[PDB]
């Protein structure tokens, strides 16, 4: 009866498909980079 | 299992953890950049640490940083900017840091103090610590300064945020420190702290963690390197974070070894 | 190295520096009125047996404020806390703290959630105000009386709290949404019993609880209740007998760093 | 003889068993400007003719500057001694300098318009040398992709230099680098630290001794040729280092490279 | 120690026994003929299908032949150089490829200050630089001119001008005054060492014609020079990189040298 590892063991490798079947149905998201880091300081001109 | 009482230790002859960095604002001004954290967090993913581990707090002096630093953390390694006149900072904070430190806090005007060997000192530490010490004679009897003058005391530290200060043992003194601004504790060595590292930037190798003159050894938890851009620091840190957590061991005191042995 | 904690000890049948704390409210401080207390106290435990150098002292303005991230100052610590009809939980809370040790690890209420996994998981909150909101997941992460998408329909544990131990369904996740402006929780694991500190309650029945098991509310062998009317009455008597307290208690827990509870990151 | 094979060496314990050399010196300009002497030269062809060197095959270099001598040194000699004035404020200078022409380097060229680079060993240093050089560096991950910096564009780039005569870099290892140096000017080599060189050793004349050797933190030893004393006067240091010229020359030995038999091995 | 120079070693007969750069040379005509800005991309990805990692590939670009022969660099273990004919070029050619082959080993000579003669039947005299014409004139016993006056610098023997690399090879046991350019060249006493296979070189045109030695007699033809025709650049491209592995096979890496210079320069 050990047959049960073994056989989970061995035919292992078509579980990565089910990750296809989950990647395929559902919904990615990708997003533009963020400007990193501080921001230069600059205000107006002297007003009269 | 049994802690409290050692037992005699046989043998046969024949036969992924926290790591916490500091670093000046001066450092963080001269980069200019905010995602450098995760760069450097990505690479050390690259290198062998995992994501979500590494930790970095920030200061902004050395002085800041000597008040209260308790460095709680399974692996340490703080970097020092070399100044011209802090050297007497520089050595004892290393001094501090780099020794299990185990104090009693002292009421300053109810008790009069004294030392009883060569590894006890007194570490003080405040906004602004002035310490006078006047040493009595064996007869309660001021010897160059009397016991109701306080002007008369032999000044040892002002303005000092971090302080160690150590006197003649063998006879009793009186103590006088403002306990607003500072507050003194009778602390004893035990011995060598190796959960905390040290590498310092610039200078020649000057910080002496024994207060002995006789002896001055260089405990090899004090590295020293030279920069002009920090960049240049952070990847030569990070590329060789193996040499520098070889270096270093577990905490003597976080496993449960010294328990029941003024554990941790 | 490791001290031969995994190699067994043997005996037999046939083989025939200190220091001292004490812990006041500034409320008996201002009854003595007197400015050299100090002084006769140490002078009394000098003669009573216990040398001069070892005995020193230390206030608070309220048993809340000293809840604040208490601190240890001695290898032998004796508390005196009073008793009222209103602080119950605090004087038990921060009894249960300071009595025992603790191996705490730092929480971020805003990137992650948490979970307990056994009856020595506990959330220490400490700080000068503890706003603690909590809210149950399921599975599935989904929302249970309370919307994960916004914060103002949890489910109230703290309010303007000094000191509280919060315990959930051991072994579910939750949200916690805190001011953590001004103060923090951190999950903790209670290793086992302190030696090194005494809680001496003055005034009514014993009712402090360091167990939050129902089942076991139990009082230990080092929790003292004696009637008091005037504390200089209370000071003679523990100084009396002072040797009793020392006995029942001891020398070999004493924290090297000085805080009540460990904090590894 | 049988050259490029390490074959073991027989040898014994009870058996009896226990010049034409080339000096050469590098030293600054300034000495020559104070010695306010030109003939000097003479003068120490003569002692070391006295201490039993032969003359005319000494030979003596200037340098106008420490910068100028970092770019590009020349060293085709048989016993090295160069003086390197001490300072406060240029002590990664005189540490590159010693590290170079202390240690040899087998380099290589790097074209870094049309590759990237990634290291696989401790050797492993990046030597830029040029009259303005600044070396641009944006990591990448695995995927290719830069890490705080865009690929796309340059300026963003975390610099390591900023117009440095020569500047020795190392980089995390595993990681690939995208680089942009302008190359009109400054090169760029990839060098292993293949073993150390006796051929060459430094003076430190100044006073805090604080060279390293080694691009790891951990260990920084101050190793035998590196020699220090204190200075006043120029002549002082000549005078004493023509009375130690026998403990230089013994502590120095000729170049583990040009022995006329280790063909083959990176070197004749 | 000696590196094993006085134990031999011993194998058998009987018994059954059956990061690694290339560079690359090429002259500038051959960049603009190609005209292709990613071009070196290709060739390196073309590389990888020979098992070559990428990061081992480099073009360098030179101006002219003559030009290029002044302070030749050596950049990888394995160095193949791609040199065109030309018809009136053929000593400038010889003396590239005896000075790239062949490994030298030079002394430091000054002859303003010092005479010099060749020692044996090996040793000849190199000079590189922008411009080197340089002059011989033989001295007898009594260090007089044959030929040629002492006084005067003017009526030597030339045997160097308008070149770019200068060999010249003199007789043995008679000293000899040169009036070099002792301002835009470089002259330097070689003794030469032997074969060296870090270099070979590919032929583009012309009909195989590179004297390696200075002996007049025996002008041998070594298995490490190679000619082949060429019409397009791109088609000599395509031939170099498509025979890779007889090319590696004809050299070795273990005669690589660490100075940038071909050749050593002890004083």
């Amino acid at each position: 009866a050990s047959l049960i590892y073994r056989q989970l063991l061995t035919n292992s490798y078509t579980v990565d498909l089910s990750d296809e079947i989950q990647e395929i149905g559902s919904t990615k998201s990708q997003n533009v980079t963020i400007n990193p880091g501080p921001f230069a300081q600059t205000g107006y001109a002297p007003v009269n | 299992q049994n802690y409290g009482i050692n037992l005699p230790i046989t043998g046969s002859m024949d036969i992924t953890s926290t790591l916490c960095l500091y670093y000046p604002t001066e450092a963080a001004t001269e980069i200019n950049d905010n995602s450098w954290k995760d760069t450097l967090s990505q690479l050390f993913l690259t290198k062998g640490w995992p994501t979500g581990s590494v930790y970095f707090k920030e200061y902004t002096n050395i002085a800041s940083f000597s008040v209260d630093p308790q460095l709680y953390c399974d692996y340490n390694v703080v970097l020092m900017k070399y100044d011209a006149t802090l050297q007497l900072d520089m050595s004892e904070l290393a001094d501090l840091i780099l020794n299990e430190w185990l104090c009693n806090p002292m009421d300053i005007t109810l008790y009069y103090y004294q030392q009883t060997d060569e590894a006890n000192k007194w570490i003080s530490m405040g906004s602004s610590c002035t310490i006078k010490v006047c040493p009595l004679n064996t007869q309660t009897l001021g010897i160059g300064c009397l016991t109701t003058d306080a002007t008369t005391f032999e000044e040892v530290a002002t303005a000092e945020k971090l302080v160690i200060t150590d006197v003649v043992d063998g006879v009793n003194h009186k103590l006088d420190v403002t306990t607003a601004t500072c507050t003194i504790r009778n602390c004893k060595k035990l011995g060598p702290r190796e959960n905390v590292a040290v590498i310092q930037v610039g200078g020649s190798d000057i910080l002496d963690i024994t207060a002995d003159p006789t002896t001055a050894p260089q405990t090899e938890r004090m590295m020293r390197i030279n920069w002009k851009k920090w960049w240049q620091v952070f990847y030569t840190v990070v590329d060789y974070v193996d040499q520098i957590i070889q270096v270093m061991s577990k905490r003597s005191r976080s496993l449960n070894s010294a328990a029941f042995y003024y554990r941790v």
